[PDB]
């Protein structure tokens, strides 16, 4: 089949990780952006 | 909207650095998560409550978490990241 993910997850798993322990979250809506 | 939307402090300014019009798509493929999120062809290696949608022709690309208890897709980070040049360039500090 071969997948959909490839070695571009490789390098967003550690980007991901890495704000998720203090990224900061800020509760908007797509109309206020 | 089904799921709020949340957005990391650094990926608020990911977004402001980079194109008007790439933020605009990314805002309206957001719209379709934030009715049902769990894009499961879209899903991360790795970590499966993140999923990456990306722009096919402008090479940007935006990376969610579904956090179901607060209902809301939690955008993690905004921008440009890839598999390419990560192997190309690789590291600038020990060769």
């Amino acid at each position: 089949k071969q997948t959909l993910l490839s070695d571009e997850d490789a390098e967003l798993v550690e980007i991901v990780k890495e704000r998720l322990r203090n990224p900061k979250p800020v509760r908007v809506t797509l109309d206020e952006l | 909207m089904a799921y709020f939307l949340d957005f990391d402090e650094r990926a608020l300014k990911e977004w402001r650095k980079l194109g008007s019009t790439v933020r605009e798509q990314l805002k309206k493929k957001l719209v379709e998560v934030l009715e049902s999120p769990r894009i499961e062809a879209n899903k991360l290696r790795g970590m499966p409550d993140c999923y990456k949608i990306k722009l096919r022709s402008s090479g940007y690309r935006l990376v969610y978490q579904v956090i179901d208890e607060k209902v809301v897709v939690f955008v993690i980070s905004v921008g440009k990241a890839e598999a390419s040049e990560v192997y190309s360039e690789a590291v600038k500090r020990i060769l």
